[PDB]
């Protein structure tokens, strides 16, 4: 997106704000554009961040297995683009979620683990 | 019509005149990209096309005449 | 989140440490 | 007019990073290409090829601008940019001609189709990306 | 301070300590144990 | 019983995360910065300026910004080994 | 994120930041040598049971 | 006699190998490094340049090799207080 | 020593390392220089500090 100057990135979606009749767009905490105004029907828009994050590949060794599963973190199974959860720390995928449990084995985060069991 | 074929572990060059013992280099360069689409032309009746390059060229043959 | 940062979430959850701290609590009693 | 059989295999190069093992007499045995999957990639990591168990926080990922619009001005005239460029008599230098421009619709193709220019020098900007940017005054 | 040693006997009431004493039959007179330790590392 | 009345303290707690907290948001604040450079947007100037201009432009942005990230993970070391301390005197304690 | 922090989305800034040799990568290693220590740190305290 | 069968365990010492060779590994890599400079080498500066533009190309070369000795003598100071608070607990074991 | 572009000091030494036809000169672990052939008599040799 432009408006009249303003270049950037992001999703656009109504918003609850209400700026000054003199006010183009503002900012939050931390001085980054977070809403704008659309010069042509003048109406203030909420811009939010393109999903992100790093991405880790989880392996058991290649001298044990070739398989992989990666997760996602704090990433919405829906916005990434078989067995795919959603926990609380990001979108878990190639691995299923059982009740059971076991020791650690590769840690996952928040009292997740997995391992090659059969 | 087209015809592709599965080019699995192809086209990888030195990348410098640079002698190498036993070491892991990781290198950055135009490198024909692993397990791809290579297309299978045939040009024999007789039609060869004028392709493009855009990036250099990866091409194989596999013919004991001289054609 | 900001721009390029990010905060990783903790392997061990609360619940888990409480069930920690619950077994020194019988144990020793 | 009479030939035999011919077969010829075509692909294209691209810009990848790759991971290559020369063993001990120079040559290239194997090679890892760093964007394929997710275990190719991870050794292109870690720059081995044996991966002990567990999370390796590799690449990073972020979803890509879809389409993409552009709300602009409303539209106005156009700043005759011929008042300032056309006119029959300059002002010396000692009392210059200045002029404020309002707002308009700027096209800079005009101011092009003058003269062989002897400078044509932007300080701030570049002319070849003149068109997009949207100044005040 | 000082450097001390054990008897030519080497036999404590029966407890074996072989694997932690130094052994004679080596030019660096390390022990069966230390010499696991510096074949890891 | 009285300990409930003695805390309805833990600022050792606070001071942690408030430690953390102000590190990330200087982190963050360190990218308005034109550190000597026209504008402290990247893509302003990587788009409102030639290809071989932007460059020293942004190697201007480069430098700044790459100081502020090694302060900060220097910083997270020196910090993390107190914090491994204290744990360590938790768990002797416990 | 070195490369988001630094240049941010533009994509020519990319080749410019790889000329500063490994800055980059030696950087994320220490931040990550500092999460693997604190589970450890809360295992060390808790998990004697 | 259960002890050996366990060893025949030493990663804490293995990684106080790995760390100092990793610092002196990257420490030398860090050579092969432009800064931004028409050249990574203080000789073919000159070759090819004259003074008055060689000194600014050999100053900003300087400039970052002598910051990667801060960062390398830096990370040895924080590095050896752990190892020398390991020391103490092993004497005080002793 | 410039052995082709190559500049640096060092003393010569005969060598058993075995280059590739194509290839110029080697370098070791850690990106140094540690090898060149001589443009005018082929042969290769090791560059000790
Ligand atoms: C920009 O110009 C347009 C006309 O080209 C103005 O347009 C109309 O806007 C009203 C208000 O929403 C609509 O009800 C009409 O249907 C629009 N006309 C047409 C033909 O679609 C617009 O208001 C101007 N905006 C600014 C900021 O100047
Ligand atoms: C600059 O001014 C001159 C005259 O003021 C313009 O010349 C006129 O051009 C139109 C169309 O080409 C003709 O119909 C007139 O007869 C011309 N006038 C004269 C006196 O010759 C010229 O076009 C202007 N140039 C620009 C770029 O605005
Ligand atoms: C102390 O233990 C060692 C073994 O750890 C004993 O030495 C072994 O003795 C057996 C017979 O009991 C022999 O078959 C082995 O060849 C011996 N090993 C070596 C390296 O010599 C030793 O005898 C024990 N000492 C005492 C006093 O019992
Ligand atoms: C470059 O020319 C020189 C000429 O001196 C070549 O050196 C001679 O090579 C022959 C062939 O092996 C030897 O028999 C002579 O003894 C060499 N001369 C001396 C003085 O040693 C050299 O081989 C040539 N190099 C190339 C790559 O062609
Ligand atoms: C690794 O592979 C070797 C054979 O090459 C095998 O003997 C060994 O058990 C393997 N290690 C694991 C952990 O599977
Ligand atoms: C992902 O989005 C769906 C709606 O599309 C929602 O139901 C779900 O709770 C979301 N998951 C998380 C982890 O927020
Ligand atoms: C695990 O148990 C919960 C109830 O505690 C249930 O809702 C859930 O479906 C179970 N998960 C599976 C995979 O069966
Ligand atoms: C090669 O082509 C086939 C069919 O056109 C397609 O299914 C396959 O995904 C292609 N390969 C790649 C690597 O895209
Ligand atoms: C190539 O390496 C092998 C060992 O992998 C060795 O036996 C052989 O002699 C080498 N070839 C040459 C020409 O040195």
């Amino acid at each position: 997106f432009n408006f009249n100057g303003l270049t950037g990135t992001g999703v656009l979606t109504e918003s609850n704000k209400k700026f000054l009749p003199f006010q183009q767009f503002g900012r939050d905490i931390a001085d980054t554009t977070d809403a704008v105004r659309d010069p042509q029907t003048l109406e203030i828009l909420d811009i939010t961040p393109c999903s992100f994050g790093g991405v880790s590949v989880i392996t058991p060794g290649t001298n044990t297995s070739n398989q992989v599963a990666v997760l996602y973190q704090g990433v919405n199974c829906t916005e990434v683009p078989s067995n795919v959860f959603q926990t609380r720390a990001g979108c878990l995928i190639g691995a299923e979620y059982v009740n059971n449990s076991y020791e650690c084995d590769i840690p996952i985060g928040a009292g997740i683990c997995a391992s090659y069991q059969t | 019509p087209p015809a592709y074929t599965n080019s699995f572990t192809r086209g990888v060059y030195y990348p410098d005149k640079v002698f190498r013992s036993s070491v892991l280099h990781s290198t950055q360069d135009l490198f024909l990209p692993f397990f791809s689409n290579v297309t299978w032309f045939h040009a024999i009746r007789f039609d060869n096309p004028v392709l493009p390059f855009n990036d250099g060229v990866y091409f194989a043959s596999t013919e004991k005449s001289n054609i | 989140k900001f721009n390029g940062l990010t905060v990783l979430p903790p392997l061990l959850t609360d619940e888990m440490i409480a069930q920690y701290t619950s077994a020194l609590l019988a144990g020793t009693i | 007019w009479t030939a035999g059989a011919a077969a010829y295999y075509v692909g294209y190069l691209q810009p990848r990073t790759f991971l290559l093992k020369y063993n001990e007499n120079g040559t290239i045995t194997d090679a890892v290409d760093c964007a394929l999957d997710p275990l190719s990639e991870t050794k292109c990591t870690l720059k081995s090829f044996t991966v002990e168990k567990g999370i390796y926080q590799t690449s990073n990922f972020r979803v890509q601008p879809t389409e993409s619009i552009v709300r602009f001005p409303n539209i106005t005239n156009l700043c005759p940019f011929d008042e300032v460029f056309n006119a029959t008599r300059f002002a010396s230098v000692y009392a210059w001609n200045r002029k404020r421009i309002s707002n308009c619709v700027a096209d800079y193709s005009v101011l092009y189709n003058f003269a062989p220019f002897f400078a044509f020098k932007c300080y701030g900007v570049s002319p070849t990306k003149l068109n997009d940017l949207c100044f005040t005054n | 301070k000082q450097i001390y040693k054990t008897p030519p006997i080497k036999y404590f009431g029966g407890f074996n300590f072989s694997q932690i004493l130094p052994d004679p039959s080596k030019p660096s007179k390390r022990s069966p144990i230390e010499d696991l330790l510096f074949n890891k590392v | 019983g009285k300990i409930q009345d003695s805390l309805s303290a833990l600022g050792k707690l606070q001071d942690v995360v408030n430690h953390n907290a102000q590190a990330l948001n200087t982190l963050v604040k360190q990218l308005s910065s034109k550190f000597g450079a026209i504008s402290s947007v990247l893509n302003d100037i990587l788009s409102r300026l030639d290809p071989p201009e932007a460059e020293v432009q942004i190697d201007r942005l480069i430098t700044g910004r790459l100081q502020s990230l090694q302060t900060y993970v220097t910083q997270q070391l020196i910090r993390a080994a107190e914090i491994r301390a204290s744990a360590n005197l938790a768990a002797t304690k416990m | 994120d070195c490369t988001m922090y630094i240049c941010g989305d533009s994509t020519e800034c990319s080749n410019l930041l790889l000329q500063y040799g490994s800055f980059c990568t030696q950087l994320k290693r220490a931040l990550t040598g500092i999460a693997v220590e604190q589970d450890k740190n809360t295992q060390e305290v808790f998990a004697q049971v």
